[PDB]
């Protein structure tokens, strides 16, 4: 019934190895440093306000806000997120390889770390689509899902299984609602997983 | 006083980067 | 007396979850990305030397030194610290919310990672104060403490309990001594924890 | 040869950033 | 034979403490933020292609590729690596202190995270040399080794033991082969460990 | 259209940085 | 019949005084430094070629071509002219005051200074119009004229006289032909003269 | 190698400059 | 009584030679390109308004106004002048050599070229002082004068003759009144003439 | 303090400019 | 014997017309704005000193000195000249057209405008050569001359006449001596005149 | 939108320039 010291050490070491591999141990074909990129003309407008002012030698120089690129970068400290106006928005990503998409990951900060006391800005209902080229207006539905505010920070979602699985190198994320924030919605990180084409 | 907004520097790949 | 494999897995997973939440699982109201900021005209002078030279196309371009902003950023690799001259100094931070402060965190690198072989540049005796506005010269004492060079990298400190707990959005960190370095003192990260006002 | 010192780029918030 | 809950908690906590200390618990005298630097005129040419284009306000502005400095920076997400042309190359590093070198670390991404499906760009056979000054053409051999593509992401290598151990502040890494990639070789992180001179 | 290549910003230490 | 030394000195001095007053002694309400400006979205495209390359530290940095702003700047050395593609083009200027326009000036270099041996790029047939606002597509004709390649460098043109003279603060210059250059037309300086409104 | 084209710096007046 | 063709040609050629020598044929020890400079902390504030907006790629980038440096630069087209608020102001200049000052020149545009129809912004009553060092608050009076709005564009003024003529390398120009403009005063060019010290 | 020297911006023509 | 008023006016007007045509009425195939350029790797080193310091927001930013490009730009106010070390130097220019060179112009400031009281920095003995390509070490002599410090500001020099006149698009100016300045020699403007090839 | 004001670039001479 009980475990030995050697067995406990092996369990710990295996868990830290998986943690070190981007928490999941799975390729992220959206990650910017590995070859993913944002298709900027196909994203929602950024939530525009006068919040962050950058100065040099004491005089106002320019305002700063996060761009959609941060959604395909791994830092998820509070504020390292892209914000769009309201509760409906979209983001289009070009992947580092042509793949058969199998699953998607969304991360948000946990409530225990939020400096507003809530994660009401998190996405709630969303869907993912595959696009055959950068000009296609309506892509193929790959799945519809809900990010659970009472679940874990990192949540994974399985793509629909079809008889003929088409390959894609462009994916659209569409947000339909948030967890109640009345001004904006915040996206920390979106990942795309699957099998490369031969 | 007010300054402008820093446009978002944009990044695209003409082919895959080394990995 | 002994634990099962399932119990060991649950202990490991809970420890990694806490580790992933900024090590503490507690909001840091000083963190810059979440809305904290340095009040620059209320900090000590930076330790000024000709150490780091940045070049472009081969010709000297400008010298680099870390600014006080790094004290409210999470990277704590050796050198990712703000240095001030001597062993007395101070830093003033504006918080992301008005709060009742309850505790403070200081981090320094461990001796096992120092490329000088010591952490004599670490802070030793220090105190924390609350300021009602950015022009107030003497704030209210929130506690006096000592960072222990023989303790852990991350150390937490409990604020004084008073009958009437005043709320603050500005905090001063004052360093009174270091662990022996004869030229400067280095600060890696300072955090502020508490309860937001309604 | 010697160059100047890069002034510390400064950051302030007129209101809280999105989180 | 079996372990208690307290014993399991202590094993977990010790493993996370070591993980938090740059995975190894050992000083890295090559790390740039702590005082290491690349001697640029003594590195191989960078693999030069038109891959990454940076724009501002819609118009092509400049191409981006990683520099040899990333080899002495800790982020090892896919693509955060220096690439040189072919399968023979070299990198020269100035260390943060004069030391007796004892060991070296190389990291590469695991195959499970590669967006190409392979780590054929990883280094295979390599050697390390100590240089007495920045103009010396042939340094003293400190060891010859092979990075194992079927081993762990982080691999450590022990320096040769000699009767008279000379101290060095400059080290050359020479790559003799890779794991099969026909165009380039990629280096994620190189570390240098040892005992400082008194 | 094509732009140029961003030269690699270079960093050297005249003496050790504070740690 | 003959003139005295005093009379000759007075003639010389009067001619140099007029020369010193922008050659004409008349206000130019288009001049940029005095408050004129180009309405950029209402000009022809600039003749686009790879001619002038600017470098810094030896590496190509960016191409340079003259903008339409040079047409309302006084330097008329060869090449200090705006070039548009072909032999039909247009330029829209906002004036420094609301005026009743009375006359217009065009300058081109003389043939004796051209490094191609000709002034075939000079404008030939042109017209000038007054616009009531920056969005008006067709303005009021103020005159149609021909720049004479066998005339002087500076040529003046009188506006049409109407019974009700409308005032304008925006003027369009339209070029209908050039003196034979098969690729482009070059404009050195355009001036607008008249009476300010009370 | 080829660089980009220097956009034309543009100048407009919200009110007349001093003369 | 009358002059010959050869005599007239000689008069013309002599007048153009003098014109070509900065109109005066006299060294200007204030001229910036020859070694003069503005002592910026000893000038009046610049007339501050939102007039000239510079853009790049369509978005507001920064406002432009002329600095006091233009007063020691030779272009005097309308608007190439420094403006200060009101009708009292001052400018301090360091000269290219230590000299005995003998005379001063002021230029303003002629009324015939002003796009406002007047030169009411021109200086009227002014004085010039010599300063022994850059920190001296009250210098020695070198003369008090009036710029005549009904005179010529370029006007010269003779310094006071004293029994002991002190040498100076720093000069202050003080304006006491203007020709009526209710918001600002404009300075086009100030020159300083004299004999260098051995 | 001392800064660096502004390199001389260089200008070359791949073909003649319009005149 | 004497001239009429009409005749005097015609003499004045003709002299001002010639003055307005770059003083000479002759094409300058070296002029930068018209298509001339400096071949930078074939010029002498620039006289290097710490003279002119440019600042922004109060802190030293960079030193300024004139480049060889100013020798093919028309402004000749004092200081708008290229300086090289000592009294022997050279400059290589690419012309705007392939020509048969016929004459050369050198300008220097007159002594009456020098803020040092002398033109001892002016060139004295010099020669001009034609080069068939940018790599040719020794070109064909086009003439040897002396700039006269007791002559006029602008001096012209006639090229040697040969039986077979070769055409050139690259010219070297070589200075062999100056008028006595012990540290440097200054060049204000160099021009190249001739007949274009068909 | 509004940008900032371009500070006046300042020029001083540590010794006389060549003339
Ligand atoms: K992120
Ligand atoms: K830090
Ligand atoms: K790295
Ligand atoms: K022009
Ligand atoms: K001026
Ligand atoms: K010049």
């Amino acid at each position: 019934g009980g475990i030995t010291e050697a067995q406990a050490r092996a369990i710990v070491n295996s868990a830290l190895k998986l943690y070190s591999q981007d928490k999941t141990g799975m390729v992220d074909f959206a990650l910017e440093s590995g070859g993913g990129s944002i298709l900027s003309t196909r994203c929602s407008e950024t939530y525009e306000t006068k919040t962050a002012l950058m100065s040099l030698f004491g005089i106002p120089l320019w305002y700063f806000s996060q761009s959609p690129r941060v959604v395909i970068q791994p830092d998820i400290y509070p504020g390292n997120c892209w914000a769009f106006k309201g509760s409906q928005g979209y983001l289009v990503v070009r992947l580092s390889m042509m793949i058969h998409p199998a699953a998607f990951t969304l991360e948000h900060i946990p409530k225990t770390l939020s400096p507003t006391g809530n994660i009401s800005s998190a996405p709630k209902d969303f869907a993912v689509y595959g696009l055959e080229n950068e000009y296609q207006e309506e892509g193929q539905l790959l799945g519809q899902f809900t990010y659970d505010q009472d679940g874990e920070s990192l949540q994974m979602f399985q793509a629909l299984k079809r008889p003929d699985d088409t390959a894609f190198q462009i994916v659209e994320l569409r947000i339909f609602s948030n967890w109640g924030h009345p001004e904006y919605t915040c996206l920390y990180r979106f990942r795309v997983h699957g099998e490369p084409v031969k | 006083s007010p300054p402008p907004t820093w446009p978002h520097l944009q990044l695209c790949y003409l082919q895959p980067p080394p990995v």
